[PDB]
């Protein structure tokens, strides 16, 4: 007993209607809201009853196999991930959640290049940072290269919280050489890819 | 009013074993079956556990396999989870939830979690306690520097810009958790190009697992 | 047949 829940992530202007969907593979069906940090709280169960406090624009419906969580009148605290659950299967299970993040207009990364300090060096190893500043939508990739020769499998990305101030996202790729490749190498460079732009960005130094 | 309050989470060595606490008020305690659930960072929830009212009976996921233990102490409000053997899978945050559904003898049926802990998060590492190395992300319209904070544990650290008095623009990442098994983020800040060599910019960052803090300035 | 708390027995 699967519960497919969809779409993974949904973009909603504030005041606007969000709608997720929630099928199994076969009404007691919940919905739980999370916020960033925060413990999941219960919103509907029988598939269209709120529970005591839950405001009237969340509203539950759903026909023997396809359910769906409604929020009209978005608000900027109903940004989190939202949770279908299925209580008459054994054991219990919950949908993989669906991310509700606010739209805005596309914005494009304003892209940042770092080299790794000569304190770092003196360890052993060489870290080098690649910065993609604001930008919209969360979609974005960042190619590594060394000597025009593409790198995998040695970058981590990380990507911030949807920014309250400006619903932008920030993301940071991570290179990580050991001292003995990063001085047998001269020009380092990140490709970024992205909505906004209309051709790869590269960022690079020596 | 009526909430969960959990404690006993922390960071664990694996092979040894946890209990977490739950503790209920504001509601009548013995009327409920209660249960824990866990989510693994980045997964969704998984059910772990039900106890009955009277303590006696609990049933548990198929992939426990023993090493979950639920219990209460009615006289104290209280629920808690043992987990035996621990491994880095268990790394996750766990938490109490209230259970109102149906019974049937002893079993729980058609059940919905109302009301939640605030979770207590678990760390299983092979790891000790390590503060962090801080090292500078030198800049170059308008310009960006920032702090890379590298290989300590455990989480978290808290990043500020200029002992807090600068916020504007700041963005601190999640921490990465290296194949070292050390953590790992970078801080960064864009500020007017202009303003580079009239303002210094110092970046401070608190370990309080390690009772450090580190500053680092950074200059191009 | 019986009751945790009351929500699911009540509806």
């Amino acid at each position: 007993i699967v519960l497919a829940q969809s779409p993974d992530s949904l973009a909603v202007s504030p005041g606007e209607r969000a709608t997720i969907h929630c099928k199994s593979s076969q009404h007691s069906i919940a919905w739980y809201q999370q916020r960033p940090g925060q413990p999941p709280k219960l919103l509907l169960y029988w598939a269209s009853m709120r529970l005591s406090g839950v405001p009237d624009r969340f509203s539950g419906s759903g026909s023997g196999t396809d359910f769906t969580l409604t929020i009209n009148n978005l608000q900027a605290e109903d940004v989190a991930i939202y949770y279908c659950h299925q209580y008459s299967s054994h054991p219990p299970t919950f949908g993989h959640g669906t991310r509700v993040e606010l739209r805005r207009t596309v914005a494009a990364p304003s892209v940042f290049i770092f080299p790794p300090s000569d304190e770092q060096l003196k360890s052993g190893t060489a870290s080098v940072v690649c910065l993609l500043n604001n930008f919209y939508p969360r979609e974005a990739k960042v190619q590594w290269k060394v000597d025009n020769a593409l790198q995998s499998g040695n970058s981590q990305e990380s990507v911030t919280e949807q920014d309250s101030k400006d619903s932008t996202y920030s993301l940071s790729s991570t290179l990580t050489l050991s001292k003995a490749d990063y001085e047998k190498h001269k020009v380092y460079a990140c490709e970024v890819t992205h909505q906004g732009l209309s051709s790869p960005v590269t960022k690079s130094f020596n | 009013q009526v909430q969960l309050v959990q404690s006993g989470g922390g960071v664990f060595k694996p092979g040894g074993s946890l209990r977490l606490s739950c503790e209920a008020s504001g509601f009548t305690f013995t009327e409920y079956y209660m249960t824990w659930v866990r989510q693994a960072p980045g997964k969704g929830l998984e059910w772990l556990a039900y106890i009955s009212k009277n303590g006696e009976y609990s049933k548990y996921s198929p992939s426990s396999n023993g090493r979950f233990t639920i219990s209460r102490d009615n006289a104290k409000n209280s629920v808690f989870l043992q987990l035996d053997r621990l491994s880095a899978d268990d790394t996750a945050v766990y938490y109490c939830a209230r259970a109102d559904g149906l019974t049937y003898f002893s079993e729980l049926l058609q059940y919905i979690f109302d009301l939640w802990g605030q979770g207590a998060r678990v760390t299983v590492s092979s790891a000790s306690t390590k503060g962090p190395s801080v090292f500078p992300l030198a800049p170059s319209g308008t310009a960006a520097l920032g702090c890379l904070v590298k290989d300590y544990f455990p989480e978290p650290v808290t990043v500020s810009w200029n002992s807090g008095a600068l916020t504007s623009g700041v963005h601190t990442f999640p921490a990465v958790l290296q194949s070292s098994g050390l953590y790992s983020l970078s801080s960064v800040v864009t500020v007017p190009s202009s303003s580079l060599g009239t303002q210094t910019y110092i970046c401070n960052v608190n370990h309080k697992p390690s009772n450090t803090k580190v500053d680092k300035r950074v200059e191009p | 047949w019986g009751c945790s708390g009351k929500l699911i027995c009540t509806t």
